[PDB]
């Protein structure tokens, strides 16, 4: 009886442990998940903002061409 | 000089304990500071029983109050009878066990069991011959059903040779606290069915009842419960507390009325049925007591004793009267109904008479009772348990503290089996 009441309340502190832990690491992998993604749609923003600009020197670029000819 | 450790766990248990010592202690003349002021020398004569004596002849009760949380046991320092209880005997958490078995018995009572099992040693150390322990709890609660059943198990382990004893309140939907007391009450009888020898069943169904159709209380409290329960535990207790041929001693008490160990769990009844204050003034004659002793509605667990048999009784009357008249009618109600006494058992009842009263009566009667008709008290909690249990409704706040739903199913399995075992004997013949 005295074994079987030693392994019940380790039982409990295993189960409150593990939730603490399980918790602890879904979290910890949702923000990294959230930091990767938002990072991501901000860089794909000014990827497309670089190329603006390195389209604007093309134009520039094939103004200068045209002008002496 | 053999002495009896008494200990009460949680709110029900340490409610109806201080009520159980103020009333012994004003039949044996101890007033709240522990100083003896009684006229008669029956009174003292087994006051070892119950009471160790101190310097300035001061008596001072064997008693260990129990208790997950404070509450309860600061209303009873600050009670009447608040002083007399030994200081260091006052055991308590702060957590509580929000009526949760496993709380009591695997998790916090498990913290604070060893702190008791050491006022008990300290206790039994003083004994000059200990007979072994009573306990007051409820069934229904997670302390003293689920603590106080851990203490049971541990002190019988330090104590295996003594007698186990508990006066145990059963649980009822018409005074019910909480939804998992089934659960909590089925728990337990498994433990008192392994661990005790002696279990009176106060049944809080019958003690409502009692209280609603005799004693005309429209709305009963737990003081108008207690009163009853006091009552009894007085009378269940006189053969001890008193000098007496029979059941003078716990084991010798068991020796008569447990034909089979498992089947120990009693039917107490009273007689005259009071409320607090009637003061009646008509005192019973001796065939009154007999026939209401014996009544169904007499009873403190709500059993009916004519759907069952008698496997053994215990009459006590107290106060003055004629002792031929008390034996003619205890022949007179088992000649009368001799179906309901088993056969096999010969003289089965058992009668004492005590010539102090209780306070309040010139006469009274208690009845003690080992009917296979209990089963009735069993299949009741079965129900309700089943009830939850087949769609494991509320068994989170036991899986929560470590437990598992198969400890759940041996419980039941045990209690039905208990109830299949009084129904054995119940259809026995010789
Ligand atoms: N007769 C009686 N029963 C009680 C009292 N207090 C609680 N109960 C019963 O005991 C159960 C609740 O248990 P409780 O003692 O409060 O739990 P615990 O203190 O944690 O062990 C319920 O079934 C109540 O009907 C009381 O003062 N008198
Ligand atoms: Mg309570």
């Amino acid at each position: 009886k005295r074994e079987h009441e030693r392994e019940v309340i380790q039982k409990a502190i295993e189960e409150n442990n593990n939730f603490i832990k399980m918790a602890k690491e879904k979290l910890a992998q949702k923000m990294e998940s959230n930091k990767e993604n938002r990072e991501a749609h901000l860089a794909a923003m000014l990827e497309r903002l670089q190329e603006k600009d390195k389209h604007a020197e093309e134009v520039r670029k094939n103004k200068e061409l045209k002008e002496e000819a | 000089m053999r002495e009896i450790v008494h200990i009460q766990a949680g709110q029900c248990g340490n409610q109806i304990g201080a009520k159980f010592w103020e009333v012994i202690s004003d039949e044996h003349g101890i007033d709240p500071t522990g100083s003896y002021h009684g006229d008669s020398d029956l009174q003292l004569e087994r006051i070892n029983v119950y009471y160790n004596e101190a310097t300035g002849n001061k008596y001072v009760p064997r008693a260990i109050l129990v208790d997950l949380e404070p509450g309860t046991m600061d209303s009873v320092r600050s009670g009447p009878f608040g002083q007399i209880f030994r200081p260091d005997n006052f055991v308590f958490g702060q957590s509580g066990a929000g009526n949760n078995w496993a709380k009591g018995h695997y998790t916090e009572g498990a913290e604070l069991v060893d702190s008791v099992l050491d006022v008990v040693r300290k206790e039994s150390e003083s004994c000059d011959c200990l007979q072994g322990f009573q306990l007051t709890h409820s069934l229904g609660g997670g302390t003293g059903s689920g603590m106080g059943t851990l203490l049971i198990s541990k002190i019988r382990e330090e104590y295996p040779d003594r007698i186990m004893n508990t006066f145990s309140v059963m649980p009822s939907p018409k005074v019910s606290d909480t939804v998992v007391e089934p659960y909590n009450a089925t728990l337990s009888v498994h433990q008192l069915v392994e661990n005790t020898d002696e279990t009176y069943c106060i049944d809080n169904e019958a003690l409502y009842d009692i209280c609603f159709r005799t004693l005309k209380l429209t709305t009963p409290t737990y003081g108008d419960l207690n009163h009853l329960v006091s009552a009894t535990m007085s009378g269940v207790t006189t053969c001890l507390r008193f000098p007496g041929q029979l059941n003078a001693d716990l084991r010798k008490l068991a020796v008569n009325m447990v034909p089979f160990p498992r089947l120990h769990f009693f039917m107490p009844g009273f007689a005259p049925l009071t409320s607090r204050g009637s003061q009646q003034y008509r005192a019973l004659t001796v065939p009154e007591l007999t026939q209401q002793m014996f009544d169904s509605k007499n009873m403190m667990a709500a059993c009916d004793p004519r759907h069952g048999r008698y496997l053994t009784v215990a009459a006590i009357f107290r106060g003055r009267m004629s002792m031929k008249e008390v034996d003619e009618q205890m022949l007179n109600v088992q000649n009368k109904n001799s179906s309901y006494f088993v056969e096999w058992i010969p003289n089965n009842v058992k009668t004492a008479v005590c010539d102090i009263p209780p306070r309040g009566l010139k006469m009274s009667a208690t009845f003690i009772g080992n009917s296979t008709a209990i089963q009735e008290l069993f299949k009741r909690i079965s129900e309700q348990f089943t009830a939850m249990f087949r769609r494991k409704a509320f068994l989170h706040w036991y899986t929560g503290e470590g437990m598992d739903e198969m400890e759940f199913t041996e419980a039941e399995s045990n209690m039905n089996d208990l109830v299949s075992e009084y129904q054995q004997y119940q259809d026995a013949t010789a």
